[PDB]
């Protein structure tokens, strides 16, 4: 995309 | 894709209602240096406000109209 | 049953035995088969209660008990495994015993039968859990608090044994069910009135109440997790089974003797809850959280109204798994960041989103609300303490204010918000945290859809 | 204007209004830079602390500390018995318990006296 | 009136994010591992989506509820009494469908409008 | 008759099924909401035909499927009456609630965790349908106690600012307050009339009730 | 974003301008007659005295304050991000902190080759730059005075603190 | 798709002013309709002081 | 360590040992004081809700908005915003007080006033033109007992 | 609007040029507020709140002190809508 979300890891 | 800004020159204090307000001020002949930036994008331009109960009576001028031809409806059905 | 109890036994030797890296499975899985093996007991009968051998029998009572008392050790191990793990292998291998005898102990003193096996047992599972509280909790306060915990028990428990052995002699057996058939009445004079003190007193304690509670928060507040779930899930809880028990005697004199004990429940339930308003850090608050629920049980049990009853099962069982939810629950943020005081979590939801859902739902059903076991527990003992006084219900109103409040508070305040900046510990919440905590919150929905297997005898 | 406003416990007066905020020495001006300096002090410890890469974990401030210790245990050891916080004590205390105590066993005496000596007893009552 | 030293740290400290921000733009750099990816993409190569999505979401939602549940109708209803309740139809003058019957009164009334 | 039983029970359970779907992987598609309007308008669509039915022949109905938990004497189950009232209200809910959703689409289409906003939204209308259709009163306390939370969910949403969760605890605060009110007649109803059922109170209660009805009162306040 | 300072009596009635003439706006609602009074006011400010002795000018602060407080207004307009705001934090949900992404394990790291490796280029930067900071911030200082930061003389300048906030709308 | 101008405010569409003016001028063609339909802000008279014949007062 | 809040008031002396320990010394150190409540030797600081704070400056804690080692408010959590906020207002207290209760005094009296002259009875003055109606009566006589 | 600093440097001037004591001729983006024309710091807050209203932005006090160059309040704007252009 545009630009870089930052969001916790939602792996786990 | 920058939309250009208008200009600096164009906008007149002249027409303006707060004219009458500098015309006031003149009277204690205060200095109100920020009318041209005020009054300018705001009362100077498209402003002309529409009157309130000519605001309520927005779809008067063609409702009336469709009813006549709906009471035109009724004698017809007679 | 027997044949429940002896396998309980046998992990002992498994546990020893196991191979030293592995042992967690070991107790793990078969904790969990035998949970399986205590469901089967829950059938009970629409009569009489289930009998076994002469030693032990199955009241509809001590069943759901009984399956909740066999089902919390696994969850104790899924809990404590991570917190223990410098530890040497012989002294974790001689920790999950303190549990599993503890539990033991359980299984034998809620099928009773003779009321000084029982008493026996009741006060035998004073030993583990004080050796937990004392050598694994953490700080200074916790050799302070073994004493808090263990006196007040044997101090209301050492009358309740005499009291016991003269009724044996009053009449023939000691036996339960014979007591409930022979069963006479005692009434006032001033000798009978020591006999009803000295009968209730023990249970009184062990259940706190608000005169006597303060050895629980100071407990809670120390005691290693595993320790806590048991604290507060069971040992309150057995209390009130007992007190249960004993009610077969006493009467017409309970109608005469209830009211000072009334009085410090109605009002230390507002009370307490109101201190629950108000705490420093949570591990208390949840403490406090939960003797303003015990306040509830206990003036059920003493209006002593059928509808009081069946309130008193549900809410004692919903209680049980909601506290040690919660306890769990706030251990987890206890150890990602070792604040322990509530201020310092600050904005943990923006961090982390699973555990912020595990807070809504035990919070949620922490207040009660329909059609949560929690809920229609509280609800019929509020109908009958109605019945018994139509002012009642003024107190009971105030309470489901104020445990809506601080409840939706511990939430509010730990969660949204804010993340604190410098706290960079936090590290994504491992599997067996949201294992561990959807096996307390399952169950404890799936039992809303038949009630009718836990509400209890006068069902 | 006139009416002027008038503090209270629950509506502090505004800073701008306050008599000290006006009258200055220059001694209490050395009270602001001290204030500043002891504050300017301690958050430049806090930056100091807060980003250098290997801290990682927290690091907990002592004055919330001595708070949460002072909401807890520092009560007792201190207390003192005064007689204003012992009766105070004894009223918050044993008070509004004897007041449920009778204000609920007059009401059980009124249901006895109607349902017996009287009649006025409910009916379909029945569940119970 | 700021000092000199201040201006000229506002002034690093503005590059400096300037230029975090500019690297935090990303580019071709969004991606994605290789996506059962057959479970669901072999369906979609025979779908007509334009009106068969709805035909299938609306079969789903609300074609198997009702036969569901009104198969639950039969058992609860036809099992047990007072399962339902109506509040039984009112019936005027007019003759009941169940056997006829039914008069209308006097007519006494005069004058209208 | 048995059409319109049907009918209505349909008109509810379908709105459940989205919810369902949150744990399937359409949920984190940026696709889900508008499965969720189309379900809000099918559910509207099938929702005027139990009014019509309702309409030139007027029939009323009330089905309790499922006991669920028979005690002594009082044995509460859930029970849908459909009374005027009960039927005349859903086709309006769920119409306004489908333009709430189609408004919704545009309102937040910016932000983040939209796919929950929506479920929570379906997951506020459900307990309303539980409390308008409820008539055993404790299922009407079901749906009271729930529309009262999912208020709760809904008001803190923006959860950062401090007031929205002010905002949030105040509402439950007084919501509480009512509730005490509610569970007072709650009590009482089942005290002396023996019932939580409308069906019983209704018949029973000729005599004047001096007090339930303003606890009552204070809850509807 | 400018520390301190023990407070002087320009600012001081500086400060009380933009407030009351903010306040007047919020009464005169129209730009027109906001402006008017506007004029009005700022013409009072100066025909009072623009100049004076300082021990009177306080007591004309003392009745400025007064009669500004009668005229505050219930509330004043607040634009969103203020602290008053209609979304004063609104967007606080979001501004997760740089180090967290720092957990996401390969499977994740390695969906954004180039985000990451720019990251590390920082964050080796920092651990290069900071013992920097360390000898200057000692060497500027004096035991410690009101005064927060100091100038970059060659390098670098505490600066991972503000120059790595999460912008303003992450989301 | 619409550009922000600083003043101008391209109004985009004029179907938007169609739809405007349409339901306004819809609502006054109800309320006229309604208006001609019926009535219904009167209907029947009423009277109070009528005649002492019909009631009762001798002397 | 020492760092933990001591006892008692009473250290005229050693007060200052007080005011530094909790980062304060300019004086500022207000004991209780000595008094049986038991806390004591903690700082006695004005009351504040948290908003009276200034929101523009940079707090290291900005959600508590208070910085670092700075000591705290003994009721910090009653202050904590979310809870009571003791902020100043454009109106007096007295005022507010007075203005409201005496406002809903004057609505109920003016209520029950209102409830001693129903519509279509009223004080007899204006019942001369309230009178109306009367009218109520009707049905079958077995509705008298068509509801019984 | 993604807004970009050409965009924010253009919309200020174009402010500062309506002003009246400004003369618009004199004016640039690093001409100076007091030591370059006299407008005084009673007016300066009129420039800066009539300023930021143009954004609905809004100004903390102590750094609407600093202020002065309207370069450095391109640099605010820049670095509170984080613009980074
Ligand atoms: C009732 C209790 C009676 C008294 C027993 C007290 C137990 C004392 C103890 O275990 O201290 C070890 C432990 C000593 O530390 P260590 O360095 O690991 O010592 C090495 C082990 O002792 C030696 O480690 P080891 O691995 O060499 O010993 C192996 C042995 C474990 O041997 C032991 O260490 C204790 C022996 C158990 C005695 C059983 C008593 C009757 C039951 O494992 C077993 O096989 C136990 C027997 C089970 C077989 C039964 C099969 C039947 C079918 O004590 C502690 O440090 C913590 C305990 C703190 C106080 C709590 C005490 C009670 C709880
Ligand atoms: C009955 C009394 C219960 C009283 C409280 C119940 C609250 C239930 C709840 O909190 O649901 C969480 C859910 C929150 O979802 P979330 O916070 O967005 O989770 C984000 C995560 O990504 C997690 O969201 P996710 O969608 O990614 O997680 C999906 C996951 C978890 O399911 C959900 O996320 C959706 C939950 C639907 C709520 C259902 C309401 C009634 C229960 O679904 C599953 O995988 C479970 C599979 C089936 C397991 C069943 C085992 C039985 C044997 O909705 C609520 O918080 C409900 C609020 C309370 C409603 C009151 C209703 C009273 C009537
Ligand atoms: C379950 C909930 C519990 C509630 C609270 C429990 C009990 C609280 C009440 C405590 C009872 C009285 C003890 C209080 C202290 C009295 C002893 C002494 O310490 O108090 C002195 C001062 O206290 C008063 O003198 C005593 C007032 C006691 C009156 C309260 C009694 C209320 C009745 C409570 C019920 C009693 C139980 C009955 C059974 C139901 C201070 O000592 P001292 O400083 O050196 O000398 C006096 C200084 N002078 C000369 C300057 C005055
Ligand atoms: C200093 C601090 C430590 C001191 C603590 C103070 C504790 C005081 C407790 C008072 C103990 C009273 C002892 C007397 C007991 C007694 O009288 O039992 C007699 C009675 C009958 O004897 P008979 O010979 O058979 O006569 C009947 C036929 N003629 O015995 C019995 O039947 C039952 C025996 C049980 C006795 C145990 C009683 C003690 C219970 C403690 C109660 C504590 C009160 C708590 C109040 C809290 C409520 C809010
Ligand atoms: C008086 C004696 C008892 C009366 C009180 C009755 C029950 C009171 C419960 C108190 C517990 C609440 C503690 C936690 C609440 C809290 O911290 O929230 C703070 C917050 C303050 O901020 P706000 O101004 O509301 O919002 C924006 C502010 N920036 O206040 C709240 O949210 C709680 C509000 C609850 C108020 C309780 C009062 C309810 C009873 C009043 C109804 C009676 C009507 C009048 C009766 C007269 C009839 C003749
Ligand atoms: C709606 C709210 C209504 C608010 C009503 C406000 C009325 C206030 C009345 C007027 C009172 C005053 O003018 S007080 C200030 C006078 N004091 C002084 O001038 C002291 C000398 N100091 C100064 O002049 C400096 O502060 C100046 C103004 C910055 C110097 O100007 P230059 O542009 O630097």
């Amino acid at each position: 995309k545009r630009l870089f979300i930052i969001k916790p890891s939602g792996f786990y | 894709s920058k939309m250009e800004l208008p200009d600096y020159k164009q906008w007149k204090i002249e027409g303006t209602p707060l004219e009458t307000v500098q015309e006031k001020l003149a009277a204690r002949g205060l200095r109100d240096p920020w009318g041209r930036n005020e009054a300018w994008r705001y009362s100077g331009g498209f402003a002309n406000n529409v009157s309130f109960v000519g605001a309520l009576l927005k779809g008067f001028k063609w409702g009336f109209a469709a009813f006549v031809v709906a009471v035109g409806a009724e004698y017809y059905l007679e | 049953m027997l044949k429940i109890i002896i396998p309980t036994t046998m992990l002992l030797p498994m546990t020893w035995m196991s191979k030293h890296n592995m042992i967690w499975i070991n107790a793990t899985v078969h904790s969990l088969l035998i949970s399986l093996i205590s469901l089967s007991l829950l059938n009970q009968l629409g009569e009489n209660s289930l009998n076994f051998s002469l030693t032990f029998f199955s009241d509809s009572l001590s069943a759901p008990l009984l399956v909740l008392t066999t089902w919390l050790l696994p969850l104790m191990l899924m809990a404590s495994q991570s917190h223990l793990s410098k530890e040497t292998t012989t002294r974790k291998k001689l920790y999950i015993t303190m549990l599993i005898l503890l539990q033991l102990f359980l299984i034998m003193t809620f099928t009773a039968t003779e009321l000084i096996l029982f008493y026996i047992l009741f006060e035998a599972t004073l030993v583990p859990t004080l050796i937990i509280i004392t050598r694994w909790g953490n700080q200074t306060e916790r050799l302070n608090a073994g004493l808090y915990f263990l006196f007040y028990t044997l101090a209301g428990s050492l009358p309740l044994l005499v009291a016991l052995v003269y009724i044996q002699n009053t009449t023939g057996s000691l036996n339960f069910l014979i007591i409930h058939y022979w069963s006479h009445p005692l009434s006032n004079s001033w000798s009978n009135i020591f006999m009803w003190l000295a009968c209730i007193m023990a249970f009184m304690v062990k259940m706190p109440l608000y005169g006597l509670h303060l050895w629980l928060p100071k407990a809670h507040v120390e005691a290693p997790i595993a320790g806590s779930m048991v604290l507060a899930a069971v040992l309150l809880k057995l209390g009130g089974y007992g007190m249960m028990r004993i009610t077969t005697i006493l009467n017409p004199l309970t109608n005469y003797m209830a009211y000072p004990f009334l009085m410090l429940s109605m009002w230390g339930m507002i009370m307490t809850s109101s201190i629950c308003l108000r705490q420093t850090d949570l591990k208390s608050l949840i403490a406090y959280s939960s003797v303003s629920h015990m306040a509830l049980v206990i003036v059920a049990i003493m209006i002593q109204t059928p509808w009081s009853f069946m309130g008193a099962t549900a809410l004692m069982i919903a209680h049980g798994l909601t506290s040690s939810m919660l306890f769990c629950l706030a251990n987890t943020n206890y150890e990602r960041v070792h604040s322990r005081t509530m201020i310092l979590a600050r904005g943990l939801q923006t961090l982390l989103p699973l555990m912020a859902t595990w807070w809504l739902m035990a919070s949620l059903t922490n207040l009660a609300l329909p059609p949560s076991i929690n809920l229609i527990g509280e609800l019929f003992i509020i109908t009958a303490s109605f019945s018994w006084s139509n002012i009642t219900i003024i107190l009971m109103g105030m309470n489901m204010m104020i445990t809506a409040l601080y409840s939706l508070y511990m939430l509010i305040t730990t969660q949204r918000g804010k993340y604190t900046h410098h706290i960079n510990n936090i590290k994504a919440s491992f599997t067996r945290e949201n294992a561990l905590m959807a096996l307390h919150i399952l169950p404890l929905l799936l039992l809303t859809l038949n009630p009718k297997m836990i509400l209890g005898p006068l069902y | 204007s006139f009416p002027k406003y008038k503090p209270s416990r629950l509506a502090t007066l505004p800073a701008t209004l306050d008599p000290a905020e006006y009258d200055i020495s220059p001694e209490t001006r050395k009270a602001q830079a001290e204030r500043l300096a002891i504050r300017s002090r301690l958050k430049r410890e806090y930056l100091l602390q807060y980003n250098d890469p290997n801290r990682l974990g927290v690091i907990e401030d002592p004055a919330l500390i001595r708070w949460t210790y002072a909401r807890s245990a520092n009560i007792y050891p201190n207390f003192r018995p005064t007689p204003k916080t012992s009766l105070l004590g004894a009223l918050f205390g044993i008070g509004p318990l004897f007041f449920w105590y009778y204000v609920f066993k007059t009401d059980r005496d009124k249901k006895e006296k109607l349902i017996q000596e009287g009649k006025l007893d409910q009916t379909f009552n029945i569940s119970y | 009136g700021y000092t000199p030293d201040e201006k000229l740290r506002l002034q690093q400290l503005r590059e400096l994010r300037r230029r975090w921000l500019k690297d935090q733009e990303l580019s071709p750099r969004e991606p994605v591992l290789p996506p059962k990816f057959l479970q669901d993409g072999a369906p979609w190569k025979n779908v007509i989506y334009k009106t068969y999505r709805h035909s299938i979401f609306a079969v789903t939602h609300v074609l198997i509820p009702v036969w569901i549940i009104h198969y639950y109708l039969k058992y609860h209803v036809t099992a047990k009494p007072y399962t339902v309740v109506e509040r039984k139809p009112r019936i005027f003058p007019g003759d009941t469908i169940l056997e006829t019957g039914e008069v209308i009164p006097l007519m006494k009334e005069f004058p209208d409008q | 008759m048995n059409p319109f039983a049907s009918l209505t029970l349909t008109t509810l359970i379908i709105l459940t099924i989205p919810i369902m779907m949150s744990n399937s992987n359409i949920y984190k598609t940026n696709l889900y909401p508008n499965y969720v309007k189309t379900t809000v308008s099918y559910a509207f669509t099938l929702s005027l035909v139990p009014l019509l039915m309702f309409m030139h022949t007027g029939q009323e109905m009330i089905i309790s499927n499922w006991h669920w938990m028979t005690l002594q004497t009082v044995e509460l189950s859930l029970s849908f009456k459909m009374d005027y009232f009960s039927v005349m209200f859903i086709p309006v809910a769920l119409f306004v609630t489908w333009s709430i959703m189609e408004f919704s689409m545009w309102y937040m289409h910016s932000d983040p965790f939209i796919n929950r906003f929506f479920k929570y939204l379906v997951l506020f209308l459900i307990t309303m349908m539980i409390l308008v259709t409820a008539n055993n009163l404790f299922q009407l306390f079901i749906g009271w106690e729930g529309v009262g939370i999912m208020s709760f969910l809904l008001i803190g949403w923006w959860h950062g600012r401090t007031d929205a969760n002010t905002a949030a605890l105040q509402a439950i605060l007084y919501n509480r307050i009512g509730d005490i009110g509610f569970v007072l007649s709650m009590a009482w109803f089942l005290t002396h009339s023996n019932a939580w059922d409308l069906q019983q109170i209704f018949m029973l209660n000729n005599e004047c009730p001096n007090m339930p009805l303003i606890g009552l009162l204070l809850a509807a306040a | 974003s400018a520390p301190a300072a023990y407070l002087t009596h320009q600012q001081k009635v500086l400060r009380l301008y933009k407030r009351a003439l903010r306040h007047l706006e919020s009464w005169c609602v129209h730009r027109d007659k906001y402006r008017y009074f506007a004029c009005l006011m700022r013409a009072r400010f100066d025909e009072h005295k623009n100049e004076k002795d300082m021990v009177k000018a306080t007591q004309l602060l003392r009745q400025a304050e007064e009669e500004f407080w009668y005229g505050q207004h219930p509330q004043p307009y607040i634009f969103p991000e203020s602290p008053g705001g209609t979304s004063y934090e609104r967007y606080e949900c979001y501004k997760v902190p740089e180090w967290c992404l720092d957990d996401w394990h390969p499977s994740e790291k390695a969906m954004y080759p180039d985000y990451f490796a720019k990251r590390e280029q920082w964050k080796r930067l920092r651990r290069e730059s900071w013992e920097r900071e360390v000898k200057q911030l000692q060497e500027e200082t004096p035991p410690g005075g009101p005064r927060t930061e100091a100038l970059p003389p060659a390098r670098k300048e505490l600066w991972w603190h503000i120059v790595t906030r999460p912008r303003e709308r992450p989301m | 798709h619409i550009e922000p101008r600083y003043r101008q405010f391209p109004q985009l569409t004029r179907s938007q002013l169609i739809q405007a003016e349409f339901f306004s001028a819809t609502m006054w063609f109800w309320i006229l309709w309604r208006f001609w339909h019926d009535s219904d802000a009167v209907l029947g008279h009423f009277p109070y002081p009528d005649p002492s014949q019909w009631t009762d007062e001798e002397l | 360590k020492d760092m933990f809040p001591g006892p008692y008031p009473k250290t005229p002396e050693e007060r200052a040992a007080a005011a530094k320990k909790y980062n304060m010394r300019v004086e500022d150190y207000e004991p209780y004081p000595d008094d049986g409540m038991g806390y004591g030797d903690y700082p006695k600081l004005p009351d504040r809700s948290q908003q009276e704070r200034d929101p523009w400056y940079d707090w290291d804690h900005p959600d508590l908005r208070l910085n670092w080692g700075e000591p705290i408010h003994w009721d910090l959590d009653m202050y904590i915003r979310n809870r009571v906020d003791t902020s100043p207002t454009p109106v007096s207290w007295n005022t507010m007080c007075k203005h409201l209760f005496g406002f809903v005094a004057f609505m109920l009296f003016m209520f029950w006033v209102g409830e001693i002259y129903p519509s279509y009875q009223p004080v007899g003055p204006k019942q001369y033109p309230y009178n109306d109606l009367y009218l109520e009566r009707g049905g079958d006589p077995t509705k008298e007992p068509e509801p019984v | 609007p993604p807004l970009t600093l050409e965009a924010i440097k253009d919309r200020v001037l174009y402010v500062l040029k309506l002003y009246d004591k400004i003369d618009p001729e004199k004016l640039s983006v690093n001409s100076h507020f007091m030591k370059d024309l006299g407008l005084d710091s009673l007016d300066q807050v009129e420039i800066i709140m009539a300023m930021e209203d143009e954004f609905g932005f809004e100004i903390p006090d102590i750094d609407a002190e600093k202020l002065m160059c309207p370069q450095e309040i391109v640099d605010y704007i820049a670095d509170k809508k984080d613009v980074y252009e």
